[PDB]
């Protein structure tokens, strides 16, 4: 159940201000090598965070 | 064929499906909500 938003592209390998589905944060995004099972949405840190 | 669910509480079903109750371990996933 998601807001009246206008998706937007996503830009590699830069410093970006990103919201995935509510989720914000401040960071690079880049091509993962976790191997995350069919049932999970996103993975966490020994801090607990993204 | 060994199958294995969990059931609990709304309700999930998790599981797991291995070649052959036998000792060892793994663990089930959720696949119905």
């Amino acid at each position: 159940v998601c807001g009246p938003k206008k998706s937007t592209n996503l830009v590699k390998n830069k410093c970006v201000n990103f919201n995935f589905n509510g989720l914000t944060g401040t960071g690079v995004l880049t091509e993962s090598n976790k191997k995350f099972l069919p049932f999970q949405q996103f993975g966490r840190d020994i801090a607990d965070t993204t | 064929n060994l199958r294995e669910f969990v059931f609990k509480n709304y309700f999930k079903i998790y599981s797991k499906h291995t070649p052959i109750l036998p000792q060892g371990f793994s663990a089930l996933e959720p696949l119905v909500d």
